RNA sequence: UCACACUGACAAUUAACAGCCCAAUAUCUACAAUCAACCAACAAGUCAUUAUUACCCUCACUGUCAACCCAACACAGGCAU
RNA sequence: CCUUCUGCAUAAUGAAUUAACUAGAAAUAACUUUGCAAGGAGAGCCAAAGCUAAGACCCCCGAAACCAGACGAGCUACCUAAGAACAGCUAAGAGCACACCCGUCUAUGUAGCAAAAUAGUGGGAAGAUUUAUAGGUAGAGGCGACAAACCUACCGAGCCUGGU
RNA sequence: GCUAAACCUAGCCCCAAACCCACUCCACCUUACUACCAGCAACCUUAGCCAAACCAUUUACAUAAAGUAUAGGCGAUAGAAA
């Protein structure tokens, strides 16, 4: 990594990049090294990179679910405060 | 019918098993006449120097002194490597034909 | 009449975008990506040859050039030729007797 | 190109937010078209000998039709503007 | 090495070099018995046989004749008190055969 | 657990999350501009105040727009103000008989234009009012760049007006060569206007087109370490031996 | 006839009619994947 | 859906196409057609329809002969090879047809008429008054559109100005240019239509599925139209 | 523990059988199989290649067990060559 | 015992006990008592003794059934491609009869072997025949040698989701 | 006395407050957890149950003004601003 870094200030030696699927979730998507180009690969260019706008409210839902989780957790540990704090 | 069956190479039919397999990673390809072509380039080479008059071991001993942590930096080796940087009172900046290309990794571990 | 059904054949390529019918600008593209994307126009690569030759994947020059190529239609024999007439014809092509 | 009226009318919703519409404001009622319309004969001056309907530097009531398949393609006339207008004006005082 | 992405040689490339191998190996005890210099060997999946060949002759140097390799399915006829199944890890075994006739016998231990 | 802001301000937050923070001002401000579209489908009413019938009393009114759909074809072609009326009708124009819907549709035609600006002659599935307003305009070029962004409501008109401000204000050799005098004469008859190449370039532009333009703008691959730690060596050597 | 026998077991047929291909070529099965992912399911499909 | 149909062939050959049937189905899955499908395998025979046509560095009239006579499973009509030149061809085999039999192709309008035979093609330009044809062209160059099943006979009426008022077996009169390519005589395989079936057997193994079962009320279209003979469709 | 196929470790099942498979350009296969020669017939039928360019390294991977599959059961039931 | 109904042990339904869960949320107005009064209430509302504030009053389970999109031809109906099967005997969409396809009838079974089984008498068994593999036809639909039959055990139109 | 009976702590609901997560190593749109080679993909008035004892037009998505105007098979109902 060091010398890498001091070669061509690149980091991660796996090349890749950043980019958005079906789903919508950020993936870092991996390359996977081919031999032809990107712009007549059969196969590559079935593997799509869009999430569309009805994925929103999936999205949505899972951002509330995370949020209800994190609630969840931080009150859990306000409980736990305080049955401590009433202990002693 | 089983959900929490991982597939793999011992389920499906002729076809799929004889396709997909274990991590057989490729050495080679066929030709038409179900002959398979055993690339020498691809196949593998494990360099292994002689181990003659080795000095260290498998094993340290305790009686050793023990030494802090400090991973090596990139500003810890220009320091080091710096040289042609104090004469001036050699450096590879394109290595696209390299034959170890350092940013694409191109050589095995 | 022509033999050859349209939908059997290629299908006919997608319309040029409209923003290139416009000289002179920079189109904006997904060529920088690397992926297919709905929106954003769509570009248009250059000719892409390989450079060093492969066994496998090779493409032979057209059948014009070539190291030898004459005009005078001339005409093969080989085992799999069925004549049509038999005899007659062989005579005829090889000037002998029967 | 086809005017629509609205139907039930709407309830106001003061100016801040948008007004609430309803399943029922959908419905619409047909109050006039712009075609079926007496069409009108644009104004169009001319910059070239055309036909006895038209003389040069000379504006007139030209048709729609006329005016846009052959008059206006062909740059044989000009839309009344000012700037064409003076310097037709100018043209005729420099005789 | 294994889980580690490798260099696609194309057609004018390089020799593929592998330094530091991760992937290691482990003999076994014979089965049914099996025939005179016939070692067994424990091998992990990411593994093919002229790989393990190149291995052999490379670190140990032993005169590896022929090699016959296959892959074995671990149990899973277990169940927790959770009612989930549990899936032994699976391993690649292959069947090596020394050269020169040089008989080889798997030691024992424990006397 | 609730969120921190109402749903119809996740745009703008993203606005101003990261990448599209760093967008210009200008394309920011003429998103956010969202200005009203101009009346087409009903007839606006002039007077703010009308006396309704059956009692002399002034009652406050406005003039609520038409939820118009604008297809593809809308979009690849330059079409007036108006689009696909999506609603539904009586049968003899009275609510005591069923209710069925319909959807109405324009006139479309194929006329040839031609810019002066750009120097082409193109091929655009317009329409009757379209054309009116061209004429009323004296001018195609005078047209478009007087119909602002979200009233001209097309993509293809948009990159056109693009493409005239970018022609208007580069003031380059490119129309015609050899003839100077043209040019002059073009860019005279078109004043008014000429958008500043900074400006001119996020004119008609998407979201998705402009975030891809700035992340091609400010791309820069990372800079070897290198050439940096090589400067801060020099720097220190000059502030050792000179100051 | 004995009416408690219908299934005929195919891997081909099954990851044909419910496979990750067919359940993303289409919106239908990428709103099915979605939905399932949603709910927590530790398969998500065959 | 997924369907591909098995016309895809672009330049002329003589070997059989393996045929695909198809059951009344399109591209989509459903039926169109009630009373299709399940039968017997065929190979379909690439047939060339345009009779007149001079083959490469060629543009006179040539002359071809007979080989054999064959039958077709895909028409009613039987066929034949017939090789001419350098090259060869399916043709629709007309009556009287022997095999060896050579068969001319001109098409140079001339003068008078021309005693055409019963094999040679010319333009009706040159065929007499009142002469059976077959294999009609529409246009020039267009190719056999109209008459051509088994038994099948067109005679001639007459000609105006530069066309030719030609009349279907159906009654039904139709004008064409008289610069157009025809053929003379009548189709082979006569007596097709006293073809006594015997069983559902071939009827099957032909390839149609029998009726449906629902009991139908023949409507007020299901009584005997006696509609007169309808205009002379021109082409002109 | 009807007595145990139940609970934890042991290791199997090693390819020669089958799968994993074809460089391009113009280009062409009229006389079915049925002991196919007598006899022929209708439902008209499953199997082929020509010239040029470039190519020379060769044994990699998967399946291999059982009293076994689908029927809530250890099921007089259903299953092709 | 409870419920119904003019009428009950009635032979009208409910019920084996035990532990847990389980079925009346409030309204213009009205009644009682507090505080001030032609005014009170912490803007707004009511005033020919009025208002403010408090107290007190509006049950549960139960269908058939519709909408929009998923899931469904691995069994059933049809179609498509390439394959497989049909002893023998008498002698042609011929006849008997192996395998094989379906089950007109008896008997057993009826919480059984089976949420559709066991034997023969049964029709065919070189042809409108059966079947191994894959793909296509999905409900306002598909298919259908019409049985208005089938479409995953219940299809006069299968289930789910959200309106319910 | 066999069978039984109780423990209460992990965690849950409400808002009160901030706006959240997201690549060590290989693997994942072809049959998902498959190192490897020549071709179209985007924007759509929601319906319906129910109440008028049926049901078609109809039926909902800080305070005061005000449940007023107004609309409504002018009946069941709906219902703003200055
Ligand atoms: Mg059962
Ligand atoms: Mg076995
Ligand atoms: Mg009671
Ligand atoms: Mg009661
Ligand atoms: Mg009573
Ligand atoms: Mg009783
Ligand atoms: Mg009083
Ligand atoms: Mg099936
Ligand atoms: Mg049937
Ligand atoms: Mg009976
Ligand atoms: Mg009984
Ligand atoms: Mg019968
Ligand atoms: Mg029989
Ligand atoms: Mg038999
Ligand atoms: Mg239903
Ligand atoms: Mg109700
Ligand atoms: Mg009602
Ligand atoms: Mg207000």
């Amino acid at each position: 990594d060091a010398l890498r870094l001091l070669q061509t200030g690149q980091e991660r030696a796996r090349p890749g990049a950043w980019r958005r699927d079906i789903f919508g979730r950020i993936i870092w998507h991996k390359f996977k090294q081919w031999v032809i180009p990107w712009h007549l690969n059969k196969r590559y260019n079935r593997k799509r990179f869009f999430a569309l706008p009805y994925v929103d409210h999936f999205l949505r839902l899972e951002r509330e679910k995370r949020a209800r989780i994190k609630a969840r957790k931080e009150n859990l540990e306000r409980k736990k405060a305080k049955i401590l704090l009433k202990k002693f | 019918a089983d959900r929490m069956s991982k597939w793999t190479s011992k389920r499906g039919p002729r076809s799929f098993r004889g396709r997909k397999g274990r991590g057989a990673k490729g050495i080679g390809f066929l030709t038409s006449g179900w002959r398979f072509v055993q690339i020498k380039e691809m196949v593998p080479e494990f360099v292994v120097p002689d181990l003659t008059g080795f000095k260290l071991k498998p094993y340290v001993s305790y009686l050793a002194p023990e030494s802090e942590e400090t991973p090596l930096t990139a500003a810890q080796l220009f320091s080091e490597a710096v040289a042609p940087a104090i004469e001036k009172d050699g450096f590879e900046p394109t290595q696209e034909g390299k034959l170890f290309q350092l940013y694409p990794r191109n050589f095995l571990r | 009449y022509e033999w050859g059904v349209r939908s059997t054949r290629k299908s006919e390529p997608p319309p040029l975008d409209r923003v290139y019918e416009i000289p002179g600008l920079e189109p904006i593209t997904f060529a920088g990506k690397m992926h297919f994307v709905p929106w954003l126009a769509r570009p248009i690569f250059p000719p892409w040859d390989r450079g060093y030759k492969d066994p496998r994947f090779y493409r032979s020059p057209p059948l014009h050039e070539h190291p030898l190529y004459k005009d005078q239609a001339c005409y093969i024999f080989h085992h799999r030729c069925r004549l049509l007439e038999g005899v007659k014809q062989a005579l005829w092509l090889t000037k002998t007797k029967l | 190109t086809v005017i629509v009226e609205r139907w039930w009318k709407v309830p106001l919703a003061g100016e801040g937010r948008k007004p609430r519409l309803h399943r029922r404001h959908r419905v619409y009622k047909l109050v006039e078209d712009t075609k079926h319309r007496p069409k009108e004969n644009l104004e169009l001056i001319l910059t070239q000998s055309v036909e006895n309907v038209g003389v040069r530097g000379d504006l007139v009531s030209v048709k729609k039709s006329l005016g846009r398949n052959r008059l206006l393609p062909q740059g044989l006339a000009v839309y009344a503007s000012p700037e064409n207008k003076k310097l037709f004006e100018e043209e005729k005082l420099l005789r | 090495a294994r889980n580690v992405v490798y260099p696609l040689y194309r057609l004018g490339g390089p020799q593929l070099r592998v330094f530091r191998t991760n992937f290691f190996i482990q003999l076994v005890r014979p089965g049914v018995a099996q025939p005179e210099d016939t070692v067994q060997f424990r091998i992990p999946m990411e593994m093919t046989r002229v790989d393990l060949r190149n291995y052999l002759e490379g670190i140990y140097n032993v005169p590896v004749a022929a090699v016959r390799t296959r892959v074995q399915h671990g149990s899973n006829k277990r169940r927790d008190h959770r009612n989930v199944r549990i899936k032994k890890p699976d391993y690649k075994v292959a069947y090596v055969q020394l050269a020169h006739g040089q008989t080889f016998t798997f030691p024992d231990l424990f006397p | 657990p609730l969120h921190k802001y109402p749903v119809w301000l996740w745009k703008r937050l993203q606005l101003r999350e990261g990448i599209c923070s760093r967008l210009p001002g200008h394309y920011l401000r003429s998103l956010e501009e969202e200005r009203t579209p101009t009346p087409v489908h009903y007839r606006p009413h002039g007077a703010k105040f009308k006396i309704n019938p059956k009692n002399g009393q002034r009652e406050r009114v406005e003039d609520v727009p038409i939820p118009i759909y604008f297809p593809p074809e809308s979009q690849r072609g330059l079409w007036g103000g108006e689009g696909w009326i999506l609603g539904q009708i009586y049968a003899n124009n009275d609510k005591l008989s069923k209710r069925l819907k319909k959807v109405w549709k324009p006139q479309l035609f194929e006329r040839e234009f031609y810019s002066e600006i750009l120097d082409k002659k193109f091929t655009v599935t317009v329409t009757m009012r379209t054309l009116d307003l061209i004429d009323e305009a004296y001018g195609l070029d005078f047209y478009i760049l007087k119909t602002p962004k979200e009233d001209l409501c097309s993509k293809f008109g948009m990159d056109l007006k693009r493409g005239m401000l970018l022609r208007l204000a580069r003031q380059d050799p490119q129309l015609h060569p050899e003839d100077p005098e043209r040019r002059a004469a073009i860019y005279d008859k078109y004043k008014e206007f000429a958008i500043p190449e900074e400006e001119a370039e996020w004119v008609g532009l998407t979201l998705e087109e402009a975030i891809e333009k700035q992340r091609l703008l400010e791309e820069k691959d990372p800079v070897p370490l290198f050439k940096i730690y090589v400067a801060e060596l020099i720097q220190q050597l000059q502030q050792q031996a000179l100051s | 006839k004995a009416r408690g026998n219908e299934y005929q077991p195919s891997n081909i047929k099954r990851k044909n009619k419910h496979g990750w291909v067919r359940r993303l070529s289409t919106p239908a099965g990428v709103q099915v994947i979605l939905r399932r992912m949603l709910k927590g399911r530790k398969s998500l499909s065959h | 859906a997924n369907f591909v149909s098995w016309k895809s062939r672009t330049k002329y050959t003589i070997t059989p196409v393996k045929m695909r049937k198809s059951g009344g189905r399109d591209h989509t899955g459903r039926i169109r057609v009630h009373g299709i499908g399940g039968g017997h395998k065929q190979r379909y025979r690439m047939i060339d329809f345009l009779r007149f046509r001079p083959e490469e560095t060629k543009s006179g009239p040539f002359e071809e002969k007979v080989i054999q006579v064959r039958y077709d499973p895909c028409r009613s009509a039987d066929i034949a090879l017939v090789a001419g030149g350098s090259r060869k061809r399916w043709i629709i085999a007309t009556e009287n047809m022997q095999a060896g039999d050579t068969i001319l192709n001109s098409n140079h309008i001339g003068r008078m008429a021309v005693a055409a035979r019963e094999g040679d093609a010319h333009p009706l330009g040159a065929l007499p008054v009142g002469t059976l044809i077959n294999n009609v062209e529409s246009e020039p160059g267009r190719g056999a559109q109209y008459i051509r099943a088994a038994g099948t006979c067109g005679v001639l009426l007459r000609k105006v100005n530069g066309t030719a008022i030609i009349q279907l077996p159906s009654k039904r009169q139709m004008q064409v240019l008289e610069t157009c390519v025809a053929t003379v005589g009548r189709v082979s395989n006569v007596d097709h239509n006293k073809r006594v079936i015997g069983k559902a057997g071939r009827n099957r193994w032909l390839g149609k599925r029998p009726n449906s079962g629902r009991w139908h009320r023949k409507g007020g279209w299901a009584g005997r139209k006696i509609r007169p003979l309808p205009p002379m469709k021109s082409y002109v």
